[PDB]
């Protein structure tokens, strides 16, 4: 079918900026393009339809244009309530398709994450399970890579990660990473590491502990 | 005012099926079509299919046909979407939207809140709340609380029953072994802990649980 | 040659 591509999964802007979200069709859509705005609360709303351009009952600061294969949404002056995810969608061919979507966030100054690691809790161990936890809090931008090392190497199984959305008071992000193993595997090793690499610095931020120093 | 109230969140075993709703009001039900869109955390919205209430004409997206069936009740202005032979991939939030004609082709002017479908064999089960204290081995200290093995969402966490608001990050849950797991952190001066008590309070309505876990020194 | 509105898919 016709693939709709939105180069840029996340876009940064300041309130008052002229934001432009793009979207490219795999083939000529003959102006049959729509824009939808989804809020974090999950609700979706129509803003523009038909090769962009046409309104609905949405603020005039929302404008749309494009032709053939390339189209774009423009929010001439971005407002707080405008912070959301925008998806394009072609209505020229069947099956109708959407672009991956572009989520806006607020521009903030770089802030390195504060990192904390935590051994398994006595309570949990007695249940025969073991989860090591690591928070990386209040960092910006949102891109970050966390690495876990056991006794000095690898480890990717069990590691389940979680990310918060941009904060409302400050514009930072936070992430949690958890490595889960059995009481036994856990007790067969010593050093547990959490390394966070953020553009905030070349060298990773490392936190760890050794079971023997406990 | 055009409106579309969809069904409540659903919970179903894989291999089973489900039938969700979309009741329309504020307009002529038969004068407009209803489309269904799927959304999985994994960004993007998939067009499932479309149905015309007047005739009952249905047009499907090849990848959703075979398993999906769209129907309607031209007497209660309600459109139904049945999903069969479910699997983990059918877990998402499904929306219904009205289509309008404008110069040539259609678009969706109104959407429903969305219906959440979680395909799993899990039953209501309380979480185990594990206290996260620094490892036995300066000025500001972070403490945590791991809420593991519960089903289904949501869970409500607070620290010291709300008296600790700032420096708190409760993260989104994640689907572990057919079960949910989440965490929360709170950062207090080194003068407040362990000098004073720091407790995470996790509530899980479905299991009628209210847990208060104290975070104490050592492992 | 088109219509434009108060319609549906």
């Amino acid at each position: 079918d016709i693939q709709m591509t939105q180069t840029t999964s996340s876009l940064s802007a300041s309130l008052g900026d002229r934001v432009t979200i793009s979207c490219r069709a795999s083939q000529d859509i003959s102006n049959y393009l729509n824009w939808y705005q989804q809020k974090p609360d999950g609700t979706v709303k129509l803003l523009i339809y038909y090769t962009s351009r046409l309104h609905s009952g949405v603020p005039s600061r929302f404008s749309g244009s494009g032709s053939g294969t390339d189209y774009s949404l423009t929010i001439s002056n971005l407002e707080q309530e405008d912070i959301a995810t925008y998806f394009c969608q072609q209505g020229n061919t069947l099956p109708r398709t959407f672009g991956g979507g572009t989520k806006l966030e607020i521009k903030r100054a770089d802030a390195a994450p504060t990192v904390s690691i935590f051994p398994p809790s006595s309570e949990q161990l007695t249940s025969g399970g073991a989860s090591v936890v690591c928070f990386l809090n209040n960092f910006y931008p949102k891109d970050i890579n966390v690495k876990w090392k056991i006794d000095g190497s690898e480890r990717q199984n069990g590691v389940l990660n979680s990310w918060t959305d941009q904060d409302s008071k400050d514009s930072t992000y936070s992430m949690s990473s958890t490595l889960t193993l059995t009481k036994d595997e856990y007790e067969r090793h010593n050093s547990y590491t959490c390394e966070a690499t953020h553009k905030t610095s070349t060298s990773p931020i490392v936190k760890s502990f050794n079971r023997n120093e406990c | 005012e055009v409106q579309l109230q969809q069904s409540g969140a659903e919970l179903v075993r894989a291999g089973s099926s489900v039938k969700m709703s979309c009741k329309a009001s504020g307009y002529t039900f038969t004068s407009y079509g209803i489309n269904w869109v799927k959304q999985r955390p994994g960004q993007g919205l998939e067009w499932i299919g479309y149905i015309n209430p007047g005739n009952g004409y249905t047009k499907y997206n090849e990848k959703f046909k075979g398993k999906t069936t769209l129907t309607v009740d031209k007497s209660s202005s309600t459109a139904y979407m049945q999903l069969r032979s479910l699997t983990s991939e059918d877990s998402a939030v499904y929306f219904c939207a009205r289509s309008v004609y404008y110069g040539g082709s259609y678009y969706f002017d109104y959407w429903g809140q969305g219906t959440t479908l979680t395909v799993s064999s899990a039953k209501t089960t309380p979480p185990s709340v594990y206290p996260l204290a620094p490892g036995s081995a300066n000025s500001m200290v972070t403490l945590g609380c791991l809420v593991k093995g519960y089903f289904p969402e949501p869970v409500t966490v607070t620290w010291n029953s709300g008296s600790l608001s700032s420096g708190v990050h409760t993260f989104p849950a994640v689907l572990q072994s057919d079960l949910y797991t989440l965490s929360s952190s709170v950062t207090v001066p080194s003068s407040p802990r362990p000098s004073e008590t720091v407790t995470c309070n996790v509530a899980h309505p479905a299991s009628s649980t209210k847990v208060d876990k104290k975070i104490v020194p050592r492992d | 040659s088109i219509p434009t509105h108060t319609s549906p898919l």
